[PDB]
């Protein structure tokens, strides 16, 4: 079974590009990518696009 | 916003509004980074002067969450134009930076391709904004979101009786009573992609709100993210 970004967003917490014929993922501002290559760590207590809720 | 919900504590964060001299809001903003704000073009002529607001939920009274920042730079869009409402986007630059906390935090920018991929081809998105909760109103004095479906591009040109450009979508329902409106402009529309929210437009326009066989327009942000991202490098 061969499919990439296109199979659940190649399992990338933010974006993913397919790149030499495989998954590569990136984050936004504000964050970096996990030692997984593939989850998006916050540098800070207020990055982008997360809600602020505490209850 | 006509419908929708009330954003509670938290959950529209990015949010901002344009507050003209006497200090009342009459557009929406989204914030970026703690230096810039997206909004509508045509907003900058509902105000000779203006500042922006930010962590404000409820405009009558004052929690102390809210923080008030002049405009240090106005980059708008050099093409857009009322004859058509095309180009329809703005970048401020503030004179001091946000300083994030709850109920105050950016959007994310999302990368073009996977934007129109993975984002624009959600069912949903989120509008949110301070605008009129009826056609004929006043605007609202608490922030409000609405979830909106999006609108396949065929169905929104038919619907329209003006023309819908490449650099503008269709968002909304076809007969359900929910909708952005005057207000709103300018303000924030995010698509949720695995809880971290994207800006994907901006409120820019409409025929009424909430009418029947109608829908919202929106400025297509994926149609300016290098327009954005220059504008946000001074230039
Ligand atoms: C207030 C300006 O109105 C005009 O200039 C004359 O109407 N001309 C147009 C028009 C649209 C596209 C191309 C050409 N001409 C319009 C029009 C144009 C701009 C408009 C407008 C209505 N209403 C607004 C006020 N804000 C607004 C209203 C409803 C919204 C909605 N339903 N989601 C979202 C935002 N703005 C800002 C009738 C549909
Ligand atoms: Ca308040």
């Amino acid at each position: 079974t061969r499919k990439l970004c296109s199979l659940d967003n190649g399992d990338c917490d933010q974006f993913c590009h397919e790149e030499q014929n495989s998954v590569v993922c990136s984050c936004a501002r504000g964050y970096t990518l996990a030692d997984n290559g593939k989850a998006c760590i916050p540098t800070g207590p207020y990055p982008c696009g997360k809600q602020t809720l505490e209850r | 916003i006509v419908g929708g919900q009330e954003c509670k504590d938290g959950e529209c964060p990015w949010q901002a509004l344009l507050i003209n001299e006497e200090n009342e809001g009459f557009c929406g903003g989204t914030i970026l980074s703690e230096f810039y704000i997206l909004t509508a073009a045509h907003c900058l002529y509902q105000a000779k002067r203006f500042k922006v607001r930010v962590g404000d939920r409820n405009t009558e009274q004052e929690e102390g969450g809210e923080a008030v920042h002049e405009v240090e730079v106005v980059i708008k869009h050099n093409r857009f134009t009322k004859e058509t409402y095309d180009f329809d986007i703005a970048v401020l630059r503030l004179k001091t930076p946000i300083t994030f906390r709850m109920n105050v935090a950016p959007a994310c920018l999302p990368e073009r391709d996977w934007a129109e991929s993975t984002l624009m081809t959600q069912k949903t998105g989120i509008v949110s904004g301070f605008g009129r909760t009826h056609e004929k109103g006043r605007q609202s004095t608490r922030l409000k979101m609405l979830e909106v479906p999006y609108v396949d591009r065929n169905s929104c040109k038919l619907s329209s009786s003006f023309i819908i450009t490449q650099n503008m979508f269709c968002a909304g329902y076809d007969t359900k009573q929910e909708d952005a409106c005057q207000g709103d402009s300018g303000g924030p529309h995010v698509t949720r992609f695995k809880d971290t929210y994207f800006v994907t437009g901006i409120v820019s326009w409409g025929e009424g709100c909430a009418r029947k066989g109608k829908y919202g327009i929106y400025t297509k942000v994926t149609a300016f993210l290098k327009w954005i991202d220059r504008s946000m490098k001074t230039r």
